[PDB]
This record gives C-alpha cells, structure tokens and sequence, in this order.
C-alpha cells in the first residue's frame, strides 16, 4: 500500500536517481561534499565561539554594584524633585528607570508627580527636549 | 480446510464456485439455475474428497454414485459427467493407481511423447490409462530429466529436484500417499559463517542476522510498492529487472541516511550561529559595563557635598549600570540554555550510514538465496511479473525425499514404452499425422522414424532455446511461439556432492550459510544442505556465480568447498572427500539450464503461450482446418506453477486432457 516503515521512496527521488547512467551517484557525492562541508563549518564557528568564550573570562563580577533598597517613601523632597526633572529629561516616558533614580518613589508616584508639577517644571518642554535626541 | 471443501483445496479448486474449466465443459449448469450450481459443486467436491481418501485405488463411476446422497444421486447424468471431467482432466485417478476396470482391448490413437521427464511420464500414464497407444522416446539412459538423483551405496543425493514445496495443495501429496514414499522435514534454521582473517569464520549473532533479513525482505517489499504504485516498470524504453530496483531502493535508502545526516549539523549551525551571535553581543555589553562603570566610580569619587547634578549623576550611571548588568544575566541565562541544546543535539545523531561493509555482504548472502530460489541473477527477473505465482504457493512445511527424488519417476515410469538413449533430430507434423525422427544417442548415425497421430513435446525451454537449434520443427514453429521461446527466462543452478568417510559437521542442522566476500561472487558455494544419517555435504552455486563456476574443473570446485569448509569446521577436522559429483546443468545438452524465470520483459502470459498447441497447414490447398498436432507440456508451459515438479506433474495432466479429448472425444457432452 504505502512504502515500509522507515523506508524512504518518494517519486521524486526516483526520478532523479535514474535520470542517466551515473546520476546514482552524482547525487551521493553532491551529499558527501554538502556534508564535509558543513561539518568543517562548524569546527570553525566552534573555534571562533571558543575564542569569544575566553574574552567573557571573568564574566561581570568586577563591575556589579551592591544592592541599596531603602523604604519606598511618601514625601517629595525639594532634593528628590530635581532628581526626578533631570530623570525626565534623560529617560521620558520611562516611569521605571525614573523610579529607580530617585530611589523612593513608586512607580505610580512618578506618574503622579508628571500629572502634578507638570505646569511648575515645564515637564512638557522637558519631555520634547528628550526626543530631540 | 476441512470436509468436502478441503478436497476442492486439495485439488487447487475454490469450493464455492465454477471455474471457467468447468464453465467451459457445462456451459448449461454455470449459466442456469443458482441451485443446480451449488448441486454441481457438492457432486464435484465429494468426487474429489472419494478420491483423495482413498488414491491406492481406480474411483470409477458407480462406485462414486454409490456414496452419494440424494437429491444429489438423482440426476445420474450429471454424477457421470462431473465423474468424467474429473477424470479427463487429471483431478481423479492420476498417478499410480489400482485399476479397477482393466484397460481396453484395443487402442485408440497413436501419440509420441518427446522425453521422460515428470511431465512426459504423467501425461503417457493418463493417454495410455485413456486407452491411447502412447511411446516416450527419451534422450538420456534414464527417466525423470531434471529430477536427477545421485546414488552410491545406500547414500543419496538429488542433484535435480530436491524440495518438495509444501502438501497442501499439491498434487504430489496424492502421488506420495500412493507409493511408499517417505517424506522427511526441512529444519529452516540456517546459521551463516564470516570471514574472520586468519582465524576460524564466526556464526553471525541473532542480532544482524534478524535485523538484515528483515531489512531484505523489507527491500523486497519495497521493490514490490516501487512496481505498482509508483510504475518503475519501464527505464529508457527497456523492462526494469528486479537487481535494477533493487539497487535503486538501496541508493535511496543511503540517501536518506545522507539527507538526515545534513539537516542534523544543520540544525547544529543553526544554534552555533546563534551562540556566536550572542556571545558577540555579550562582549559587547562587557565592554559597555565596564566603560559604565569607570564612569560611575569617576562620578561616585566627587565627595558631598554635591549639587543635584553631579547627584543625579550618580544615581543616573548606577541605574544604568544595574540596567546593563540585568542584559548582561539574560544574556548568560540564554547562552546556556543554548550549549546546552548544543550537547543535546550532538548526544543525538541519526544513523551513521545504510549498511556497513559487513551489513551489504550478509544481505547479499540474502540476494543469492533468491537467486539460488529462482536459479537465476536478479537483474534478469521481471520487476513487475518475478513473483506472480507466489498466491497459487502450497501450505505446510516444505520436504525432502529420504530415498532420493527419482523415486518418484521411476515409479511412474513403470509399464509404459520408454524408448531411452533415442534423442530426437526432428518433428514433422502435417494434416495427415505425424513422424518424428530420432537418433540412437549411441551411435547417432542409426536412426529411427516414429509415425503418430499427436507429438507431445515436454523439451526443456533451455532445449527449446538452442541455437543453432538441437530439434528442428517441419514446418517452423510460428512467429508467435519463437518469440515466447526467446522471452521467457530459463536459468541455472549447480550442485556439488561431498561425499566424506566421517561427520565432521554439526548433525542436528540442516543447513548453514557462507557468506562471500563481494557481491560478484555471491552465489559461489554460498550454502550447504545435509540431511540423512549420510556423510554428504551439498555445496550449491547459485546467480551469477553458477554460470562462471561450470567453466571450472571438478577438482578446483571440489577446493574451493574444502577452503570454505576448512574456514568454519578448522583447518585440521575437515577430511578429503571420497567422492565428489558436479552438476553442470547449462552445459547439459537435455536441459540447457535448470528451470524457467519470468525474465524482465516477459511475464505469465508468455508461458500460456508456450502451452498452445500448434494446428498444421492443410495438405491439399483448400482442404478443412485440420486437427490441433503438436502439444506442449513441461515446467514451462504452466503460468500457476513454473519451474517445479508438480507444475510439470500437473502440465502433463493437463495435455493428456487436451490431446484425449481432440483425439478421442469428449465423452461427457453426449
Ligand atoms: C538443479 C535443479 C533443482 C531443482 N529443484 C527443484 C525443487 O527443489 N523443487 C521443485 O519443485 N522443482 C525443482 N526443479 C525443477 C524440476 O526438476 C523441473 O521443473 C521438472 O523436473 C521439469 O520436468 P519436465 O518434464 O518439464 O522437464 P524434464 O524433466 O527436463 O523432462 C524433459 C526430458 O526430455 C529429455 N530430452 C531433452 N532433449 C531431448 C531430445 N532431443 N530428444 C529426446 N529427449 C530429450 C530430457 O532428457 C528430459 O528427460 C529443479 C531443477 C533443477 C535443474
């Protein structure tokens, strides 16, 4: 009915395995080739991967900085309100990173704070001048 | 089967319907009434089942109507026709049988039957059992042809016919029930033997030799798809052979081997590439957070009091560096989950390749034992039509003859006028009758003229093939039968005898295979039969290797099977033969090969042509359209069952049919 388990016998391949004379084995050394040719490939990238892998030697310990967490708190200090101008003018719409610079002050907070001062620290030109880069 | 049934089974018939034999005898019943059809069948079978119950003895007529019931005993017209058609045709009282009701006084018609092989012997016991004057002019100093049988002392060795293909359905069952004839089992376990260098050949283990079987018969299925559902019949306007597809199975086989092979590195790329990707975005990112960094320490190093800029500063490069730290550990999370899908794909290959060297010779091993089955190389079998007779093969285990094959023609051989050593030159048939000229094989200067009214002619197909011819027909053998002469295969096998004075080998196997070194030499001695508490060892050569082999003498032969021999039982334990026999088959000049194969570009047709009986011109220009005069029987003339005895057996049965009612008349349409 259909070829045997595992046997491979499309129409296709016939065709082409008996097309001429020698084209038997035509086709089984183009494969030959194809596959030392792939395989000297990868000895090669697994030896360019070798190499970057030594330049990560260390990996980023030298470079990580201690965690600071302190509470996130509720009042706006004049202080932290200047950090948080200059957050805008280098982050935008980023309430995260925000967030994360002005140490105590939720994400949310942050949001309050664009809604609040909006008018008294121009956040609307602070903003533009952000997209400008 | 069982009953009345098993007797229609018994007789090659289903039991529940008319063939078209029996359509053609009672054209009235097969068209008439589905009742009287189904009493026609109970009548055939139970004839059949009277027969085979009890074969020692002549079934006639009344006695069969004496064991039948009503209302199938009622109409006696058709008990005498079914008994009669029966028994025209060889389905009753055939072979060697007690008579009941002692041959005519005077014979009907004068028939000559060209050699004494099984096909000739059972056609002359049914002519002349018909009453008919019936002489056998045979070649050889012997009877039964291709059934050849090697005797010294009390050992025995068939150097022909060996195998009988299983009882049921065979026509032989009777014939063996009616002689003494003693059977004996063919154990199918068959251990094959591998070079091993210098050291003793090792049994090859249960598990290649399960796995490359399976493999061979699963190549041979495929073939079978690659034939029908896919038409690979036809390549460059020539017949594709079966060693033709085969090789194109094989090759597409490695290729996809080949093909699972590339997808697998290339999946490893792949991944590769992707590692290489990321590792080079992870240096990068390393160099940005410690460029980051330094920046920070710089900024962190302007001790407060700051103003807010120079604070944010701090702040702004630490966020940063937190931001850059928390890529960096995505980055690293990803690049081990990648090597490790690295090493989950090169722990997981797929297969290394199709066949090994050692793999390829075993299943060649495999190639020969179909060669050796169907006595030919498989690059001359029809693709499409090598197996056709594989539906019409016997049930039950297949058998030897313990006291040799001849057996059984010498006891059908007995009371019949076998003219021997008389090889036939020429046959001349005509409208008036015919004669036949033959040759004392002697002296072949003295010759012998035979006048009869019907030749039948059981010449091997290797005989008929000639060229230039051994028998010449007057006037020529039409078009049409020459040019199924020419198509139709006729191949070749050989045995060796090894007669030795000790066992040396395992008794309790059978059979044991050797396998060769190249595919060019497959079939050379590539297994050895024993049998009987005789020391005889039987070599056998078989494809491409049995043609070359007989171009070789007997002691050079009779090394090679000692070599062999040497190389699995040690070269010590293996003693020097006594006697040794070498068949040579296609050098035979009675044979010209072995038996019949369906060659690439014939098929069954070919052999119903080459059972067509040959009608004669008429003598006086204008005269009737004579009577059918030559007749045509042997292993090559029957579709169902090629190159086997019972095929000539019943092929024989079939033309002494034929020729009784041409020659005498159908008795049974009165
Ligand atoms: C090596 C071998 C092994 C075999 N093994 C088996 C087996 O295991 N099982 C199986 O079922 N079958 C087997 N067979 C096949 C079987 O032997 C034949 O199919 C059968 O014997 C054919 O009978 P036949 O009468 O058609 O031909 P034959 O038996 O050849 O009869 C033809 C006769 O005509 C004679 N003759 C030839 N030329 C002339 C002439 N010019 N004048 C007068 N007479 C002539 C011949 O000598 C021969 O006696 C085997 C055959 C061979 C060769």
């Amino acid at each position: 009915r259909k070829p045997p388990k595992g046997m491979f016998l499309s129409q296709e391949d016939v065709e082409a395995v008996s097309a001429n004379a020698t084209a038997a084995t035509t086709v089984l050394r183009q494969l030959d080739m194809e596959l030392v040719s792939v395989k000297r490939q990868i000895q090669n990238i697994k030896q360019t991967n070798s190499a970057l892998k030594e330049k990560l030697d260390g990996g980023i310990e030298p470079y990580r900085l201690p965690e600071v967490i302190q509470k996130c708190n509720a009042r706006w200090t004049t202080e932290e309100q200047l950090l948080a101008v200059q957050a805008i003018r280098k982050y935008g719409r980023d309430f995260q990173a925000i967030s994360d610079v002005i140490g105590n002050k939720s994400v949310v907070q942050v949001k309050n704070f664009f809604v609040n001062y909006r008018r008294r620290f121009n956040i609307d030109e602070v903003l533009q001048e952000w997209e400008a880069e | 089967p069982s009953g009345v049934e098993g007797a229609a089974f018994q007789s090659r018939l289903p039991h529940d319907r008319m063939t078209s034999q029996e359509a053609a005898c009672f054209p009235d019943i097969i068209s008439g009434p589905q009742q009287t059809q189904k009493v026609f069948l109970f009548i055939r079978n139970r004839t059949l089942q009277l027969w085979l119950d009890n074969p020692k003895i002549q079934l006639t007529f009344e006695a069969t109507l004496q064991q039948l019931e009503a209302p199938y005993n009622s109409d006696t017209v058709l008990v005498h026709r079914v008994h009669s058609y029966l028994e025209r045709h060889g389905l009753i009282n055939f072979g060697i049988y007690k008579r009941i009701k002692p041959l005519p006084t005077k014979k009907t018609g004068k028939v000559i039957i060209i050699g004494s092989g099984v096909s000739g012997l059972a056609a002359a016991r049914q002519l002349q059992s018909f009453g008919m004057d019936v002489t056998l002019l045979e070649a050889r100093d012997r009877v039964g042809g291709r059934v050849a049988t090697f005797r010294k002392g009390n050992y025995v060795a068939d150097l022909g016919a060996m195998v009988v293909t299983g009882l049921g359905g065979n026509p032989m069952a009777v014939v063996s029930k009616q002689v003494n004839m003693e059977l004996a089992k063919i154990k199918q376990k068959c251990p094959l033997y591998e070079a091993n260098g210098q050291a003793d050949d090792v049994k090859v283990p249960k598990e290649k030799d399960e796995m490359v079987e399976q493999e061979f018969n699963r190549l041979l299925e495929a073939t079978s798809y690659l034939s029908h559902q896919l038409d690979f019949n036809v390549l460059n306007n020539k017949p594709v052979s079966l060693g033709q597809a085969l090789e194109v199975v094989i090759q597409l086989q490695e290729k996809h081997v080949k093909d699972e092979q590339i997808e697998h590195w290339k999946k490893i790329v792949k991944t590769q590439e992707e590692l290489k990707e990321l590792l080079n975005k992870m240096v990068n990112l390393k160099e940005k957070i410690k460029e980051l960094h330094q920046q920070y320490k710089e900024a962190s190093e302007v001790k407060p009091p700051r103003d807010i800029t120079a604070e944010f500063l701090v702040k702004s490069k630490h966020r940063d560096l937190t931001a850059l730290c928390k890529e960096y550990d995505e980055l690293a999370e990803t690049q081990g989950k990648l090597e490790e899908k690295l090493q989950e794909l090169e722990a997981n290959p797929p297969s290394d390749v199709y066949l090994s060297s050692r793999d390829r010779q075993i299943l060649d091993w495999h190639f020969a034992n179909l060669e050796f089955a169907n006595a030919t190389p498989l690059s001359t079998l029809s693709l499409k039509h090598w197996d056709q007779d594989d539906d019409f093969e016997f049930t039950g285990s297949h058998l030897t003859v313990r006291n040799g094959y001849s057996c059984v023609p010498v006891a059908l051989a007995e009371g019949l006028d076998i003219k021997l050593n008389t090889a036939v030159r020429q046959v001349r048939y005509t409208a008036s009758g015919c004669e036949v000229i033959a040759v004392n094989t002697r002296s072949t200067s003295q010759t012998f003229i035979y006048k009869c009214d019907a030749v039948l002619c059981t010449l091997p197909l290797g005989v008929l093939k000639q060229q230039p011819p051994a028998v010449q027909f007057v006037p020529p053998l039409p078009e049409w039968k020459t040019s199924a002469v020419q198509r139709m295969g006729f191949g070749n096998l050989n045995k060796v005898v090894l007669c030795f004075d000790r066992v040396f080998w395992d008794p309790s196997v059978n059979l044991f295979g050797h396998v060769g070194s190249t595919t060019a030499s497959r079939g050379e001695l590539f297994l050895f039969w024993n049998l009987y508490k005789a020391p005889i060892l039987l070599a056998l050569v078989a494809g491409e290797a049995a043609g070359i082999m007989e171009n070789i003498s007997d002691d050079v032969i009779v090394g090679r099977c000692l070599a062999i021999l040497k190389g699995i039982f040690g070269s010590s334990a293996v003693p020097q033969p006594k006697e040794t026999v070498v068949s040579r088959w296609r050098a035979d000049p009675w044979a010209r090969g072995s038996y019949s194969y369906v060659a690439a570009g014939s098929s069954g047709n070919d052999y119903d042509l080459m059972a067509q009986p040959i009608t004669p011109g008429p003598s006086i220009p204008g005269a009737p359209q004579p009577i059918p005069r030559l007749f045509f029987a042997g292993e090559h003339t029957i579709r169902n069952y090629p190159a086997t005895v019972h095929g000539a057996l019943l092929s024989g049965l079939r033309e002494a049919g034929r020729i009784a009612d041409q020659f005498l008349g159908a008795m049974y349409t009165l």
